[PDB]
């Protein structure tokens, strides 16, 4: 009369992994795996997305044309990063709303200009500072004509550029604000010059104000720089006496998978679809810790450094 | 422990059972032994695959966003920007931690149900010719080789031909 | 698919079923029968249609919103429109994709209780004159015509009345 | 035989549905129901929520007076419904803030004009142009006074108008930018102008700009329209040296379910707590796949085409 | 109800227990009587607590935020301020009424099971020196003394001292 | 007998409490906790954080200097209260972006006020009012300078100020916009008088405009307050030619806990790690259902009243 015994069971593991389930804070598991990612590689891939670096140029700068940033005409990207070391060498400017164009430019992702012949006429052109040196010369931005007067006299400007090429069309422009009433004359011969520049559908004016201001390469005076976008089918009239600071074309303007992002890692050789400012994070996790800053493919953003979730038992040690 | 298995009547887990996640420890003449269950360990490991795939699944693709970081101070509009990035990221955050811890309790039932489960096809097997202590193992009252436990391993396993002996030592 | 009931013992369902959704299939010397447990299928029925009920009539009201469509580009409150609803848009889709999951495993469930829950009450119900062979059947080891099967279902089962021949029939 | 067998089992359908779960994608259950609204009827209904359909008309030029919108005066609504084939025939205007004053005026659901009387001496009252042709011959916004120079001077504007009025009460008006110095000369007889409208808590001051702009109906002047919102126990003063299109009085406004929706979708005869631009669909579910826009009482939009919610248990064959 | 004892075939909740949430009511020949099991009770208040302490006393600090109430209607900013707090606390509401209506669920499940892991520990304790009735209680057909229902109750209860007693009652 | 019964139960309570599940809408449990808070003591805790009433003093008032908000100056706080009972007599003012300012100082949770020496030659400083009486005879703003002729001229103004410290300059400055022409010509001793405040980064330019507004305390005028932040680094450069309500100092801005709150409720002496514009709650609960506005650690609002947590098992008595 014999007997036997059979046990059943599982396994179990030395130490293992602690997790957190709704009825308890720490219970031991066989095995888990993280569900956040808490590292970067530290570079950029620049792939599979387009990474243009600005280095010592910013978006607005290289949209202007300052002459650190001349290789960045005629240029596209899918992501615009910006370093913390950039800056400018130009006339001083300063564009009210800058957020709005930066993420115009961005979104657009492409900084594509076509030259058009304006009739300036009794106006000289192509003018220079000191401050914008391109080459070794005095310049000023490429993309940007400035006015002055022509036998001492400023006359009236009554010029229109409609758009029929059936894609809507980025217009820079700016207003000189001359630091003395002297310069003023120097330039434009007269006392002020009024600004309208106007579609079928919008309208804006700028009056120009003549003053002493903080002085940035040694230059007094500031240009404020506006944007307008022109339909096709409609036309840009720009009406002026004085203190244009001209279009010299228009810029291109799309809808993409384009942005701008502000980082000061290196644009390193490898293939990851997520973008961060602390560098490309893989997307292999459903949430991370990086950053709030995110581009492509990202997994989302929480404020816990760890989440463990449990791909085995409970762990039950034999002692 | 809903189930009251991994922690409960079996509170052991075996070290030793590097093959599966469940199985079978057997005593008998010929001697002891340790094999594993493959249904029931393909089982847990299937749900908790199903899990993870469901997990990253695609990842959400967002290109231009809202700005997040500020150099300078600007008054309500960056406040609404950094007010919708932070309630954003509470919410995720949220998300997160609920589905972590459901998840992880859901893995600890579904792995304390194999093993009921498989507790529970075990003694349907055995029928009346086996007693169950309490412990995870069954005391088999007929003499059971290194064959026959395979028989209970593998579904081949007939109580007619056992019922006789294992009654008689029973009572 | 917890207790291993509708995938587990009982390994098929049954098409012809269509009185109820769990039920008694008896063999005897009279021939076969199928009936159904309406108190397993209520307990069910009401469980999910509670469910429904917390889903399905609740609405909300929102009358005026924000613009969710734009024309022209605008720049910094455009994109922050678009980024909050689309934040919203997402958040909402992960709660309906978890909600649809989490009551779908529930569903099945407690399915599975319920199943469990009929198998349990007849084990108890048959007590020493039955045995289990692990398909979802019993064994009665005395002779049981339709009434007495139906002594089953109606839960009228006196276990004393055949426990003797029962017992005869299982040990000797 | 002395030997019965009872077997325990469940139901099972050959019209099964796959839904969702958390360990598995694809699991076959007897019966399933959808989450997620999928189509819509395609046109709105006029119950329960008051429906007005401008058509050609947007509200802010029913809100100014074109002479195709003059038949929206006194008029209310619970949402207003705006086309694609909406236009324009009056005088070229701009309005800055332009969906400031769209969702202002959206939100007050009401389209209720009372006509003031400012004393506006010394100018020429109801001025017009050959763009906005009301009746037959030349007219202007209905809802807005234009001033011109009367025997040739233009007399400097103070006046004011108290709120002794328990509502608030909402004033369009607006500043003439003449394309031309000779134009500004021929209105107003003055070398441009200012405008300052002025209350106890709020001042905004606007300067005409002359220039060329691109002609709309033969039209290179633009007006420029801005509001003021004055609250019982204010005063709305008005202080223009020129160059000034002067409200008429006051618009009411209100705040409660009303709104504004973009569709280009029929109007019909039913009753749907929601509003969709493409369409109005049923509430039943409790998400939607129409469009983010809603109004009313609706289900929430998602991403996901389906949401299959089962009413069943796991679907076993035989 | 997912294990079907706390609504099945345990249908009486005692009022009478206060020194535990389950425990035993024995009759024997000494009399009858009433104790709790401390170690269940404890294992599913442990669990309940360890839901609390996921929940309560986790507070999150904000303090500056957007403005929530505005006095005069400013339009396009006053309503994209509105609607983003609209937005976070509907999605909030909706995360708390899933978690209260999953808690309680789980809350009733775990103290099914934690009644059902007692009652299938006692039964194995017995073995077959007793039977189950369907009710919840057990049938021993064997004396058991006070000291043996405390044997039961405390964990030291031998079935093979009463084994051959409780086998003669039981199939004779 | 060779017989006993040991039964198998479960405790119940006499009068439990019913809670909702994802399956039952109501069922009854033994034990449940509230997971909502729905009530208040009434009353503002001063502890931990630091509160700071303001009375009938508004943060911009006391920003600005109003005599009653004397009081407030040098002081810091980590929530501002704000009272409906607040007025300001000083002159009236108006600042573009209040609501911004507001966020700004708010904030920055101090105003710490360090006073400059600006060149202000030729000009005549410490401008009075009748409408801003402090001590019994008139005065200004006590931050801000107001900046008359001198023997009936007034010189251009090009004063340059630089920032060396090591944080940040916030400086509030202000431009006069005189009811009538007269008033302008007896103030500034010209037409009209320009203001242009610039940094190496930003530029602001104000023109008045000169116009009888509606007037409070017998004051036609308006006052038009700016702010302008100058990092470490800058110069805050004036140029104006008339028309200045000049700076007396800068403003140190700074991060951290604090912000501003409406509420007109009292502040007892108690402790609680949340406040709400009905008085601080308690933070035990993850929720609550008092008001969306809420300081420092506070439980989140929903819209339900009432939610509970099951503590216990189902009732089922005897
Ligand atoms: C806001 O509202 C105020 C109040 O109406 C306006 O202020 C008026 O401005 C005008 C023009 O600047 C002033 O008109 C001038 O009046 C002078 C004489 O005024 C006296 O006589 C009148 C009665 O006729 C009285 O009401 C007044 O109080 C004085 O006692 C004239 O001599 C001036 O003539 C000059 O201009 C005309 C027009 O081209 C020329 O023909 C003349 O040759 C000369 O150059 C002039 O007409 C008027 O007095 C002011 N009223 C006041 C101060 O109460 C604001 O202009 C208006 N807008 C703004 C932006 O503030
Ligand atoms: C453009 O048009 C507007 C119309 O709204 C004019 O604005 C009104 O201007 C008049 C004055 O011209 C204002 O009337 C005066 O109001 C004073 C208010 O003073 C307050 O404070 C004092 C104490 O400081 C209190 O005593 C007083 O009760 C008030 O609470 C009154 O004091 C004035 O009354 C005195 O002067 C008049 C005139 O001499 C005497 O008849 C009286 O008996 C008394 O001595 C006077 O009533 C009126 O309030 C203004 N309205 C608004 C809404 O502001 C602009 O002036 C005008 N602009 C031009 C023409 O350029
Ligand atoms: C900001 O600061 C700058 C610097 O202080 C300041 O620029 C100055 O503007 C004034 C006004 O335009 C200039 O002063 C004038 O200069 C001319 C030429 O020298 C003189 O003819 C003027 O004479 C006045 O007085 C005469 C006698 O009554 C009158 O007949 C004549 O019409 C004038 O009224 C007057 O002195 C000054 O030269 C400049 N400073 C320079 C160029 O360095 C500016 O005005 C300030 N404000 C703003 C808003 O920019
Ligand atoms: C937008 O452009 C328009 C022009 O298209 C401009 O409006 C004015 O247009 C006229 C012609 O259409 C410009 O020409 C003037 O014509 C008159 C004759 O009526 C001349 O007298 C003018 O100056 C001459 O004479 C002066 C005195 O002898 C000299 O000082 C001068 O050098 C000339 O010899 C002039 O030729 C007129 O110039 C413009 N207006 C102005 C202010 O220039 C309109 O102004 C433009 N937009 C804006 C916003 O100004
Ligand atoms: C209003 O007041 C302002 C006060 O700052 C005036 O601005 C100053 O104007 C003077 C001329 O009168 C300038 O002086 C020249 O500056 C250049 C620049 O070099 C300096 O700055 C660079 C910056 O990097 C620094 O690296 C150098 O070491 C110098 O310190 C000098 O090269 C010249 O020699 C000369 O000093 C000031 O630079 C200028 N300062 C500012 C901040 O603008 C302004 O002109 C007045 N407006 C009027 C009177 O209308
Ligand atoms: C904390 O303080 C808050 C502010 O004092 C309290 O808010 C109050 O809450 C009550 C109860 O919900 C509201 O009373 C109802 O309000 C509704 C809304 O109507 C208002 O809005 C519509 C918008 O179209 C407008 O048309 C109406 O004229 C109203 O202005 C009414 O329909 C009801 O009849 C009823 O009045 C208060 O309105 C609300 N006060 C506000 C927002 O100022 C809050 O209850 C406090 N919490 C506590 C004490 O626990
Ligand atoms: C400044 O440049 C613009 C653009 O070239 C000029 O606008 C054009 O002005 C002429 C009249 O001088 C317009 O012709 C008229 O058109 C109407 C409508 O078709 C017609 O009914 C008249 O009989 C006349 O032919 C022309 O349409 C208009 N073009 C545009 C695009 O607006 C403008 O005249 C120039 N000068 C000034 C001072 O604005
Ligand atoms: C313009 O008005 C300002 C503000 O009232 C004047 O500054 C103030 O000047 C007085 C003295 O006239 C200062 O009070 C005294 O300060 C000294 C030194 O700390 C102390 O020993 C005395 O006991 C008394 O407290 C007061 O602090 C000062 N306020 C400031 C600088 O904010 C300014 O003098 C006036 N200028 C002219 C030209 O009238
Ligand atoms: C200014 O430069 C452009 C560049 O193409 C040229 O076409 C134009 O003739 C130049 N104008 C001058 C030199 O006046
Ligand atoms: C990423 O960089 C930000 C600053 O740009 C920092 O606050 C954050 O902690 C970093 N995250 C890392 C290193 O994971
Ligand atoms: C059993 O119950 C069924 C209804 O479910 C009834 O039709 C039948 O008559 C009952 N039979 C007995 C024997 O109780
Ligand atoms: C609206 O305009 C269309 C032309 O686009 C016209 O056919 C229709 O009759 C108009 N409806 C009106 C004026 O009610
Ligand atoms: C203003 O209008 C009222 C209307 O009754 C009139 O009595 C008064 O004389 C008018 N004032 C002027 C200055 O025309
Ligand atoms: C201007 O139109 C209004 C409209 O009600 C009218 O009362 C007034 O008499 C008109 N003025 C004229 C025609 O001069
Ligand atoms: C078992 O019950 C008996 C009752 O006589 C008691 O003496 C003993 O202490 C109990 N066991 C334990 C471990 O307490
Ligand atoms: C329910 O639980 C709470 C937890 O704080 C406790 O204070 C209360 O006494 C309990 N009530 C009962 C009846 O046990
Ligand atoms: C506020 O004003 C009231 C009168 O309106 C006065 O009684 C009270 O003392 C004032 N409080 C302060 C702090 O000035
Ligand atoms: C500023 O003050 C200095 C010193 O008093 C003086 O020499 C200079 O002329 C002043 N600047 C002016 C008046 O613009
Ligand atoms: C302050 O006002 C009173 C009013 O009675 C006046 O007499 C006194 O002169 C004023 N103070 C000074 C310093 O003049």
């Amino acid at each position: 009369n014999s007997t036997a015994t059979l046990c059943l069971g599982h396994h179990a593991v030395p130490n293992g992994t602690i997790v957190k389930t709704i009825t308890n804070d720490r219970i031991e598991v066989t095995n888990a795996t993280e569900l956040v990612q808490n590292s970067s590689i530290g570079e950029i891939c620049d792939s599979p997305h387009q990474i243009l670096d600005g280095e010592n140029c910013t978006l607005i700068d290289a949209l202007l044309g300052d002459p650190q940033c001349d290789g960045f005409q005629n240029k596209k990207w899918d992501l615009f990063v910006e370093r913390s070391k950039a800056y400018s060498n130009c006339y001083p400017y300063d564009v009210p709303d800058y957020a709005s164009l930066r993420s115009l430019v961005a979104s657009s992702g492409t900084l594509e200009f076509n030259n058009e012949s304006f009739n300036w006429t009794g106006v000289t052109q192509n003018g220079t500072s000191s401050a914008c040196i391109r080459r070794s010369n005095s310049s000023f931005f490429s993309r940007l004509n400035w006015l002055t007067h022509l036998n001492y006299k400023y006359p009236a400007l009554n010029v229109t550029m409609p758009n029929n090429e059936q894609f809507d069309k980025l217009y820079i422009w700016g207003v000189h604000h001359p630091g003395t009433d002297k310069d003023q004359i120097f330039l434009y011969a007269q006392s002020s010059g009024r600004i309208t520049v106007s579609t079928k559908r919008s309208q804006q004016a700028v009056i120009p104000n003549i003053g002493s201001r903080p002085r940035i390469r040694d230059i007094p005076s500031r240009i404020s720089i506006y944007w307008t976008i022109v339909k096709p089918g409609d036309i840009l009239l720009i009406n002026s006496t004085g203190n244009l600071i001209a279009p010299r074309g228009y810029f291109k303007i799309r809808s993409g998978k384009s942005s701008i992002m502000r980082s000061d890692a290196p644009i390193g050789k490898c293939k990851s679809e997520c973008i961060t400012p602390n560098g490309s994070i893989p997307n292999d996790k459903p949430f991370q810790n990086v950053n709030r800053i995110t581009y492509g493919a990202c997994p989302r953003y929480v404020k816990q450094s760890t989440l463990k979730l449990a791909t085995g038992m409970r762990n039950v040690p034999e002692k | 422990g809903i189930f009251g298995a991994i922690a409960g009547f079996i509170e052991n887990g075996w070290e030793g059972m590097v093959d599966g996640w469940y199985g079978f420890r057997h005593q008998n003449s010929e001697g002891r032994g340790q094999a594993a269950d493959l249904k029931s360990t393909q089982a847990a490991i299937d749900q908790i695959n199903g899990k993870l795939n469901r997990l990253i699944g695609k990842t959400n693709e967002k290109f231009h966003q809202i700005e997040k970081e500020f150099s300078e101070v600007e008054g309500r509009i960056q406040d609404l920007e950094k007010y919708v990035e932070d309630t954003k990221i509470d919410l995720w955050s949220y998300n997160a931690e609920l589905l972590v811890a459901l998840e992880n309790q859901h893995t600890i039932d579904l792995t304390d149900s194999e093993m009921n489960k498989l507790f529970e096809k075990t003694k349907k097997q055995l029928r009346e010719n086996a007693e169950d202590m309490g412990n995870g193992c069954f005391k088999i009252y007929h003499k059971c080789d290194n064959a026959c436990i395979g028989s209970i391993r593998n579904g081949t396993y007939d109580h007619n031909v056992y019922r006789d002996e294992a009654l008689n030592n029973r009572f």
